[PDB]
């Protein structure tokens, strides 16, 4: 419950006909992060050192 | 004067190769051209006789 994925853009795909390079370029971009509402919340484990 | 326009001579396309498929050279090289002009004008012949 402490973690939320702040969004802003979803995966969005855009095609640019590059033309010059004959290429067609597809760009998929998304803005998203993982943030914790509060600082505590996750404890991880580790193999020993 | 008369100044007709003369089309320029032909360019050549560039045969791009296989590496240059995604690069900006995949479109070859510019077939630049420029018209050239010819100028037509007349000089004069005259003569006279009196009787």
């Amino acid at each position: 419950d402490n973690f939320v994925m702040p969004r802003q853009r979803a995966v969005t795909v855009e095609r640019e006909r590059q033309a010059g390079k004959q290429r067609d370029a597809y760009y998929v971009t998304q803005r998203v992060n993982l943030q914790r509402y509060f600082a505590n919340g996750v404890v991880s484990g580790t193999y020993a050192a | 004067i008369l100044t007709m326009l003369v089309e320029p001579d032909a360019g050549k396309a560039t045969w791009v190769a296989a590496s240059t498929y995604g690069t900006d050279t995949t479109t070859g090289e510019e077939v630049k051209g420029a018209l050239k002009e010819i100028h037509f004008s007349t000089y004069k012949l005259a003569a006279k006789s009196f009787i």
